[PDB]
């Protein structure tokens, strides 16, 4: 009998990678309205 | 004089007594309760 309770979003290094990809979206945010910053002028 | 009831048939008692033919074939089995318990607990909060 070889097995166990699957798991919840108890996950931290899951969730956590996912949180980086969105801060990754967020510092291309920033990017992206400098740049447009910069082609507007 | 005679013995009716619900009576096994097995060797050991087969020594000393003799037995009719079967009149109910059965065998042994196992009873154990049944339970229903759901599995609620702050539902909101154990995926949480």
């Amino acid at each position: 009998e070889k097995n166990e309770v699957m798991s919840s979003q108890l996950d931290i290094d899951n969730m956590a990678g996912v949180f980086y990809m969105l801060g990754a979206a967020m510092a291309l945010s920033l990017i992206t309205f400098i740049c447009e910053h910069l082609f507007y002028w | 004089d005679m013995i009716v009831a619900p009576l096994t048939i097995n060797n050991e008692r087969a020594q000393y007594i003799e037995f009719s033919k079967p009149f109910k074939y059965q065998g042994l089995t196992i009873l154990v309760k049944k339970e229903i318990p759901r599995s609620t607990l702050d539902s909101f909060m154990q995926p949480f």
